[PDB]
């Protein structure tokens, strides 16, 4: 029964009602000047021959495989990330994987940055952490000596000209937001380049309010002017606590059967002082990781990478 | 010790499998640059599959594996007609390869799970599996996620080592 598709439309806005494609596959091609937004959560996605659309898919638990397509803009989040054979994509991406481009050129990628009441329990509903999104990531197959497949959407975009949100009848019955501040997927830095070589690493264990609080948290941070590179959600078994924290461990031993931990990574000059200052304040009597010092923070984040890396690894 | 070797275009879920034989998590599954090896223990037999990058630029490499190969699984998008052909092709020019040539070959027809999900039935005859007489062969509906369908191919596989 395939009111799953959305197949040869010119000129059109459409898309997909929570509840309407509860996790099954769905299938976009053919499609043109076209603005598509499928605000459930899917199985898989692909996307063929499609020209200067606009699309949004809410979480895919399986892949997205955009083929043969030009002048897309998207925001889409997923457990794969594949581009074949395309030109001019501009991707608002949250990927569990590595996005992995294919004979293509001018793919650029941005942090995904949307917001809607349903959409956690999608995420949910999809399989797909949150804090496990590595957006910067890609591989390019088919790289090209002397230039580059693929490039980073500018910081200060604005998700609105990429994607703008829906104002049919329709479609704005499911309330959106495009603000940084109340984006599902907390907004990472990757790979941008980075001004300070400082990090710090901050690890809360799983708990009611611990996702409220890898938030409130970001916030703080954010707003004293650091950055937040990278989020991690994975098991912490009591060897890997002893990797990470040393001999700061044994206080957080009994914490890691609980459910995944979750990671930050901090970005800027002071970033560890200050990530300590506001733990200290706004988080008294709850237990919580933080790196002691610049000079000792680098190895926390890669120690954390390293033993998360082989656990989601093959 | 058995040989096999996992191909099909990528996106088919040959990893997923992989890690499925190998019973383990599959959340986390990256495509493949390269290839991966796991050894799995079925039915009495020592299994070592090998699991290679299945995009269209890597295909070329498929050759250098060809070596010694004791069983061919080849898995399929079952859920994406969009491509039948592609794979349609990849196939039949392996059948035609002379370093595999007596090789019992095991089709998945993957992804059962899903809604646009041709069944084996069309699959098979819309690339006229019928029509080899080469070797040994056998289409297997699974699917990778739920692992269901999975055991019943590597029954056919040992039958068949
Ligand atoms: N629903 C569903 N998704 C599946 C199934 N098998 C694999 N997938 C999904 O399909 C995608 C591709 O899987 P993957 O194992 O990477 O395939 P691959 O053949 O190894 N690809 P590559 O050749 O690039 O390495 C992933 O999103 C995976 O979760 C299945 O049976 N059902
Ligand atoms: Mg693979």
């Amino acid at each position: 029964p395939k009111d799953y598709m959305f197949s040869g439309l010119k000129d059109e806005t459409v898309g997909r009602l929570p509840g309407t494609v509860a996790g099954q596959q769905f299938l976009i091609q053919d499609c043109e000047n076209c603005n598509i937004y499928i605000f459930d959560h899917s199985a898989t996605v692909t996307i063929d021959d499609c020209t200067n659309c606009i699309i949004f898919l809410g979480p895919v638990k399986g892949s997205v495989f955009f083929r043969n397509c030009r002048d897309c803009k998207c925001t889409l989040a997923c457990q794969q990330f594949r581009v074949r054979d395309c030109r001019k994509l501009e991707v608002f991406l949250c990927c569990a994987t590595q996005p992995i481009i294919e004979s293509s050129s001018n793919i650029k990628f941005g942090c995904f940055q949307w917001y809607y009441p349903e959409l956690a329990f999608q995420f949910k509903d999809a399989g797909l952490s949150i804090f496990n999104n590595t957006w910067s990531n890609i591989h390019d197959f088919t790289p090209v000596s002397g230039e580059l497949n693929w490039s980073l959407l500018p910081e200060d975009a604005v998700v609105q000209d990429y994607v703008p949100i829906p104002t049919t009848e329709e479609l704005k019955a499911v309330r959106v937001s495009t603000e940084a501040n109340r984006s599902i997927v907390p907004i990472s830095r990757g790979q941008r380049q980075k001004s300070s070589d400082e990090s710090c690493l901050v690890v809360l264990f799983a708990g009611d309010y611990t996702i409220a609080n890898a938030r409130k948290l970001i916030d703080e941070m954010v707003g004293k002017g650091f950055f937040l590179v990278q989020t991690k959600e994975v098991s912490m078994k009591a060897e890997d606590a002893q990797r990470v924290f040393r001999e700061k461990a044994p206080d957080f031993l009994p914490l890691l059967n609980k459910g995944p931990v979750i990671a930050l990574e901090f970005n800027g000059d002071g970033a560890v002082e200050v990530c300590q200052l506001i733990v200290n304040e706004i988080f008294n009597g709850t237990k919580m990781f933080v790196s002691e010092s610049k000079e000792t923070a680098s190895g926390d984040v890669d120690s954390f990478y390293n033993f998360a890396d082989i656990q989601m690894g093959i | 010790e058995v040989r096999i070797l996992l191909l099909g275009l990528d996106n088919a879920g040959k990893t997923t499998l992989l890690k499925q034989l190998a019973s383990e998590d599959i959340s986390h599954i990256t495509p493949t640059q390269g290839f991966n090896i796991k050894s799995v223990q079925s039915q009495g037999f020592k299994l070592n599959v090998w699991d290679i990058g299945g995009l269209r630029k890597i295909r070329p490499y498929w050759r250098s594996y060809f070596e010694n190969t004791d069983i061919l699984i080849y898995v399929i998008d079952s859920a994406d007609r969009k491509r039948f052909e592609e794979t349609g092709q990849e196939l039949t020019e392996l059948l035609e390869e002379e370093k595999l040539s007596c090789v019992p070959v095991l089709i998945f027809a993957n992804k059962q799970d899903l809604l646009t999900a041709a069944p084996a039935s069309e699959i098979a005859e819309g690339l006229n599996l019928h029509t080899i007489r080469d070797r040994v062969w056998q289409i297997q509906s699974c699917s990778a996620l739920t692992g269901e369908g999975v055991q019943d191919g590597m029954n056919w596989v040992c039958k068949n080592v």
